[PDB]
RNA sequence: CUUUAAUGUUUGAUGUUCUAACGUUGACCCGUAAUCCGGGUUGCGGACAGUGUCUGGUGGGUAGUUUGACUGGGGCGGUCUCCUCCUAAAGAGUAACGGAGGAGCACGAAGGUUGGCUAAUCCUGGUCGGACAUCAGGAGGUUAGUGCAAUGGCAUAAGCCAGCUUGACUGCGAGCGUGACGGCGCGAGCAGGUGCGAAAGCAGGUCAUAGUGAUCCGGUGGUUCUGAAUGGAAGGGCCAUC
RNA sequence: AAUUCCUUGUCGGGUAAGUUCCGACCUGCACGAAUGGCGUAAUGAUGGCCAGGCUGUCUCCACCCGAGACUCAGUGAAAUUGAACUCGCUGUGAAGAUGCAGUGUACCCGCGGCAAGACGGAAAGACCCCGUGAACCUUUACUAUAGCUUGACACUGAACA
RNA sequence: GUUUAUUAAAAACACAGCACUGUGCAAACACGAAAGUGGACGUAUACGGUGUGACGCCUGCCCGGUGCCGGAAGGUUAAU
RNA sequence: AGGACCGAACCGACUAAUGUUGAAAAAUUAGCGGAUGACUUGUGGCUGGGGGUGAAAGGCCAAUCAAACCGGGAGAUAGCU
RNA sequence: UUUUGUAUAAUGGGUCAGCGACUUAUAUUCUGUAGCAAGGUUAACCGAAUAGGGGAGCCGAAGGGAAACCGAGUCUUAACU
């Protein structure tokens, strides 16, 4: 980051300071899987 | 050993779909009682970092 | 400067405010001037300090 | 002393030169006053408080001879 | 409850007494016909001193560390950012401790507008009277003025003034000139809420160019955007300004 | 003047001449009475000056003597060494050119003695300046800290006002 | 009398002495956090710190600064 | 009687001299200064490396010094030759 | 070897022999090639092979947004332009 004066690379553009906490835990599932219903009924209980 | 990610950098920049990087631009947080009116709508706007510093920002954030 | 800073509130009843430089020292009768609201969206009286 | 300073770029930029434009904008100069040199006149129109002409317009530049207060002013181009 | 007194009773300030913590580098006794030690007998000091924890001063005695770059070589001088002409080659940038000079703040007004208006300087003439000095007439002219140095527009005045007005605008934007970037500078035009006006139109502050620059923690008020097992709230962000 | 820049000041003493010395004058860039101010017996392998003495210091060296040197027989190093069949003068010139350009001189090779140089030898100059190197010296630069010192609390409490 | 041993032997350094000052003995003080030891087994005519340096004749001005001693009320002011 | 007179040893190190890949990692010669004194010195012990010991020169500490010698951090670091 | 520059009054070489420096582990990015492909790939271990078992993890196929949230859409936002 260092470009010689002038404030290295990132330093520059200040920070957003706030994230969501659950990007990371929010889960994707696509419409091609899971055809056989988990035997009845797809829930968090059956996913799990 | 692995490679580390600046963590002075992931606070200022958020990854795009087509790979680039977006940061909520600077000089809009002093002086704002001196600042003019326009130039403060230019500085407003949000923004994406350039290809000229870009290829340093992914050598920052290797991992995201 | 030494000339000092007013702050006025609005007329609206909004929190919004509006601050400038007015100085006293040759011209100290008050201040008390029309604005536009940008929380309202009216033309309204800007008064009285802090 | 012995001369101080003598300050960095004093910065004046010039585009009402020749058939300029044809796209979408026709251009004047930046020299900090504008009214007849590089100007418009009759239904031509481009410029504000900042007195550097941009003209919206297709029409490439042209230059022809006098106009109001015999200034200079520029011309559009047909096509 | 007030005035009173005594009782029980927690805890400070200051001084006084006692003996029982502590002390003995007071006496003498024993291990020990030992100098250090331990305990005793016996006195005296005495809740101090001592020893520790927190705390205010004092502490180059000792210790860690900082104290720039420019310059036809340093010092002395002048320089570091912004801003202006000439030199600088009829596209365009431009060197020199080359020729030469400024800014670091103000203005509710000089801001928005419909209308109305138009110098300087030189000369002639002055009054009770001038340390300075009146309003006319004659000459003259983008020679005055623009908040401020400097230059150039300028009467369509962008110069000053009357009426109203405060747009010294809110969400934006065909986008654009400049620079390697940070950054600066300009804006067609759309809509919100309006102002002047017969209306168009203009107003996105001032005629154009200096008066201030980032990231950070923090001030202030707003906020179901968030908030950490559940529900608040502290904390975070967002908006507005400091 | 153990102190005074212009300045080698002035006069008396003095020397052939004294920016010397001693004394006087105050005509000392900020000498000045406990770091004293000034004299001063004694001490000096003692600075500044004089006289008296004595001289190879000098005029200027002359001779005499040993031990090196010289020469020989044996023992036998170091710095340095890209390479050498490297002589004048005039001129070019990293400018102060052996070797280039112009033009001389020299059959070929040793030895004693000597410094004109080879920007000779001799330790990656020692001043100056430069390095976001380091060490130390200072202090009312910053920040600590050994030591000294204040209050409170506890070890350590019964009684009195 | 001492000294930069190996470019300085001095006008610097040292000294009877002179001055300023600390110290009541479990002295002041040192090194060690202490354990001890030295001062000292001395006791203000003794010991520690510092400066000054025979002797003679004398010795003006200053408390703004920096440190100490005493005065002790009050001010700025910590833990509590 | 003597930090008195003079003068060998001995000690000092003021002047002259030789030496410099030395005979010597400052030694050897002569003059000079001291010579019962604050003199000179043999053997042991005590004190040491940010530590000693100094009638002081920031001198000297086993040939090395305003931080010696030896072993480690450590092929330290050096926008530099 | 230094230099814009050198017959060089520049550092500097006595020479022959043997030595004397840029490498790939853990990561990573791009290019090349190969196995597979909206899928691609097992770590440790077991170990029988320098191969066969072992699918906890890793990458990738959707974006827009401080974020809540929405999704082939979505932030700005009056937003309907």
């Amino acid at each position: 980051g260092f470009e010689g004066g002038q404030m290295p690379l990132y330093r520059r553009l200040p920070k957003f300071g706030f994230t969501s906490r659950k990007a990371a835990i929010t889960a994707e599932i696509r419409l091609s899987d899971l055809a056989k219903v988990e035997g009845g009924v797809v829930d968090l209980n059956t996913l799990k | 050993p692995k490679i580390k990610t600046v963590r002075g950098a992931a606070k200022r920049f958020k990854k795009t779909g087509k790979g680039g990087f977006k940061h909520k631009h600077a000089n809009l947080r002093h002086i704002l009682t001196k600042k003019a009116t326009k130039r403060k709508r230019h500085l407003r706007p949000k923004a994406m970092v350039s290809k000229g510093d870009l290829g340093l920002v992914i050598a920052c954030l290797p991992y995201a | 400067g030494i000339r000092e800073k007013i702050k006025l509130v609005s007329s609206a009843g909004t929190g919004h405010f509006y601050t400038t430089t007015k100085n006293k020292r040759t011209k100290p009768e008050k201040l008390e001037l029309k604005k536009f609201d940008p929380v309202v969206r009216q033309h309204v009286i800007y008064k009285e300090a802090k | 002393g012995g001369s101080t300073r003598n300050g960095r770029d004093s910065e004046a930029k010039r585009l009402g030169v020749k058939r300029f434009g044809g796209e979408s904008v026709l251009a004047g100069s930046i020299i900090v006053r504008q009214r007849g040199t590089k100007f418009h006149a009759g239904a031509n129109v481009g410029c504000g408080r900042d007195h550097t002409l941009f003209a919206k317009a297709d029409g490439k530049v042209k230059f022809e001879v006098k106009g109001p207060k015999n200034r200079k002013f520029i011309s559009i181009e047909a096509e």
